[PDB]
RNA sequence: CUUUAAAUCCUUUAACGAGGAUCCAUUGGAGGGCAAGUCUGGUGCCAGCAGCCGCGGUAAUUCCAGCUCCAAUAGCGUAUAUUAAAGUUGCUGCAGUUAAAAAGCUCGUAGUUGGAUCU
């Protein structure tokens, strides 16, 4: 099952409280870290 | 510019003396004002007399009620604004107690939405305010 | 598949073209993608740096976009960075890869003291300007790594650098500019005249006059 | 006054970042391959890594000629190659530039029980040497950061009185054989 | 360039404007590798050999390689020598 | 037994001494800086947290708890003085048009600095 998409809630919560937390997901996301 | 010559040795040492005096810390920490209007003097920690409880409104954006202590020094007899930082520990402290306070943190300077306070509460009857708060030790009575 | 535009792609592709140093001898621009893949293949490796929020103010509001910054390397001297501005985070990083992968410059490789084994440090002390920001490597002893912030760290270790001091003053919280001088300064090792460099160049055909026949035919 | 000493001083150094990802990785990694109790074990062995090349990069900036260059870093490198870092062909002060913390690691006296088949696990190997079953050329070792000197490799062995070195049994085959 | 035991250890050599002696890196898109061809001295027509020249893009942003070229070719004898 | 003035401790040795081997490891955190849960139950700009940015006004990733997860580890938090970070005191090595800044202008003692030339 496909729950969370990286891509969509940083898009989305860029500028919202959970940006920070959002972002910090993308990463690990992106570079496998 | 600076000079470059091979005996000027005086003209830059001097220099440097007297503009250091222009460091906000420097000066601070060498004119001796701030020693003297310091009430701890100098000190990590003191101990005093619980004068009252106090509420101090936090200032905007934040809206609450923080719990303070008005205390009175033993040393010198200065009155203090000194923070209880928990949920619930007022209730630990009566008045004409003899408490510890320490520093915020900040070095004499205001922290958060407190107003004007730079002082904490650590123990309470010379027993230290975790040790109620984690009910590990009882207050002596 | 790969159909080339330009001479140099039809070169690379018709295999005319041994290594990427032949094409940086001659300090021929690279408008290809592929060109990269084709030469240093597997080897590259890609890491994404950062993902920056822009606004542009209108007036039902603001308009965001999304830049991503991509660091590249090969581990092996090879080092390139990009930059890409798109409206979605996923086609700004395919952009900024292929951006980074273009523009892929070699680094020199040095030694400290005495020159013994493969070189494990920078020729000398190269510095790099980018905005505000300065940066500084010097060389190192073997076995000391790499002496950096984080965001500098990564471009070394790609570029294939095992031993360096850096030194950086300026606003560095600008990530963008903080890498684009190292980079910079990366990319200015072969441009540095050195004792050794001192021998008079040998010139040789260049690929364009080389196989302007075969260039024809195709 | 009195007649006593303080001399002392601390055998690690403890990183400037709290929190490296990278650095946590590669210490963890370390200690589960060589089965050490803790991250201050991975520092101490830095720290005097650090110090040999430290003392070896100071000795690298004299003359060639340079009579105490030539007294101390041949001092440096028969110690090297005594306790078994280096090698024989490589006793040139640069090699030393050269060394890793892993052949330091190599040379403890945990890792060699192991090594030599006595355990058959590195923890196993550590909790021989701590219970007294392991003895060196005569004597009883219970310090599994003991450095190994080359000298000394053939010479590892079980103690006479260990229950494994021909020993008497130990307390639980004793009470199990008056059980029974 | 090389290691003590003689063996060259670089990706390429760079070559060097024939000008200013500066090397031309691998990103100076504004340089110049132009061959200037030799003719026969008895009829004229082309030999099929000829020199070759390099310019930086420093210099010719100065607007200074009109004049490095006809030196450099005066210097080969291609240009009259009472030019 | 040895140790010592006589002892103690360490070392050496008889006998007893581990399955929940209950012969139980703690101290701080889990939004970012900075390693680690927008999991569940309460509270509802209150209580409180928060070095800083900030959280909390009925779906709180930040308060009070349970579970789980991080970091160091017989050690770990807090307050204060001090060093590096600070190329934010700059001799190495900082700035002075507009971000803090060059005297309204000139003369001038001390100080600093001072053109070539001799085998
Ligand atoms: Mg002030
Ligand atoms: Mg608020
Ligand atoms: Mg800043
Ligand atoms: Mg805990
Ligand atoms: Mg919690
Ligand atoms: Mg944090
Ligand atoms: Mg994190
Ligand atoms: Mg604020
Ligand atoms: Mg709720
Ligand atoms: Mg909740
Ligand atoms: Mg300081
Ligand atoms: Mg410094
Ligand atoms: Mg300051
Ligand atoms: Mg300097
Ligand atoms: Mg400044
Ligand atoms: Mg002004
Ligand atoms: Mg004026
Ligand atoms: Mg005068
Ligand atoms: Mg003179």
């Amino acid at each position: 099952e496909l729950g969370t998409d990286p891509y969509e809630d940083f898009q989305e919560n860029w500028n919202t409280k959970h940006s920070s937390g959002v972002t910090r997901e993308l990463m690990r996301e992106l570079n496998g870290g | 510019g600076k000079c470059r010559g091979l005996r000027t040795a005086r003209k830059l040492r001097s220099h440097r003396r007297d503009q250091k005096w222009h460091d906000k810390q420097y000066k601070k920490a060498h004119l001796g004002t701030a020693l003297k209007a310091n009430p701890f003097g100098g000190a990590s920690h003191a101990k005093g007399i619980v004068l009252e409880k106090v509420g101090v409104e936090a200032k905007q954006p934040n809206s609450a009620i923080r719990k303070c202590v008005r205390v009175q020094l033993i040393k010198n007899g200065k009155k203090i604004t000194a923070f209880v930082p928990n949920d619930g520990c007022l209730n630990f402290i009566e008045e004409n107690d003899e408490v510890l306070v320490a520093g915020f943190g900040r070095k004499g300077h205001a922290v958060g939405d407190i107003p004007g306070v730079r002082f904490k509460v650590v123990k309470v009857a010379n027993v230290s305010l975790l040790a109620l708060y984690k009910g590990k030790k009882e207050r002596p009575r | 598949e790969w159909m080339p535009v330009t001479k140099l792609g039809r070169l690379v592709k018709d295999m005319k073209i041994k290594s990427l140093e032949e094409i940086y001898l001659f300090s021929l621009p690279i408008k290809e993608s592929e060109i990269i893949d084709f030469f240093l293949g597997a080897s590259l490796k890609d890491e994404v740096l950062k993902i920056m929020p822009v606004q542009k103010q209108t007036r039902a509001g603001q308009r965001t976009r999304f830049k991503a910054f991509v660091a590249i390397g090969d581990y092996n001297g090879h080092v390139g960075l990009g930059v890409k501005c798109s409206k979605e985070v996923a086609t700004a990083i395919r952009g900024a890869i292929i951006l980074a992968k273009l523009s892929i410059v070699p680094v020199r490789r040095g030694y400290w003291g005495n020159k013994i084994g493969k070189p494990h440090t920078v020729p000398c002390k190269v510095t790099g300007r980018c905005g505000s920001v300065l940066v500084r490597l010097i060389p190192a002893p073997r076995g000391t790594g790499i002496v950096s912030a984080p965001v500098p760290k990564k471009l070394l270790m790609m570029a294939g650098i095992d031993d360096c001091y850096t030194s950086a003053r300026g606003c560095t919280a600008t990530l963008g500019n903080f890498a684009k001088a190292t980079f910079d300064a990366i990319s200015k090792t072969y441009s540095y005249l050195t004792p050794d460099l001192w021998k008079e160049t040998v010139f040789t055909k260049s690929p364009y006059q080389e196989f302007t026949d075969h260039l024809v035919k195709t | 006054p009195v007649a006593r000493s303080w001399v002392c001083r601390k055998t690690y150094v403890t990183p400037r970042r709290p929190f490296e990802k990278s650095r946590l990785d590669q210490e963890l990694k370390l200690i589960g391959e060589y089965g050490l109790r803790n991250k201050r074990e991975v520092w101490r062995v830095k720290f005097t890594l650090a110090k040999i090349r430290k003392a070896a990069r100071e000795l690298l900036t004299l003359d060639e000629k340079d009579p105490r260059r030539l007294f101390e870093g041949n001092a440096l490198l028969r110690r090297l190659v005594r306790i078994g870092v280096l090698d024989e062909g490589k006793m040139k002060l640069d090699y030393i530039l050269g060394l890793k913390i892993e052949d330091f690691l190599e040379r403890r006296l945990q890792t060699q029980v192991f090594k030599l088949g006595l355990a058959k696990s590195i923890h196993h190997a550590r909790v021989l040497i701590r219970q007294r079953h392991i003895r060196v050329r005569k004597q009883v070792v219970n310090i599994p950061s003991f450095i190994v000197r080359l000298d000394s490799q053939k010479h590892i062995d079980f103690s006479l009185r260990s229950p494994y070195g021909g020993g008497r049994p130990g307390r639980v085959k004793r009470k199990n054989a008056k059980k029974g | 360039m090389q290691n003590d035991a003689g063996e060259f250890v670089d990706l390429y050599v760079p070559r060097k404007c024939s000008a200013s002696n500066r090397i031309i890196g691998a990103k100076d898109h504004a340089s110049i590798q132009m061959n200037v061809a030799e003719v026969d001295k008895v009829t004229g027509r082309f030999n099929g050999q000829f020199k070759t020249y390099a310019i930086c893009g420093a210099i010719r942003r100065m607007g200074e390689s009109d004049d490095s070229i006809l030196r450099l070719a005066k210097a080969d004898g291609i240009v009259s020598k009472n030019f």
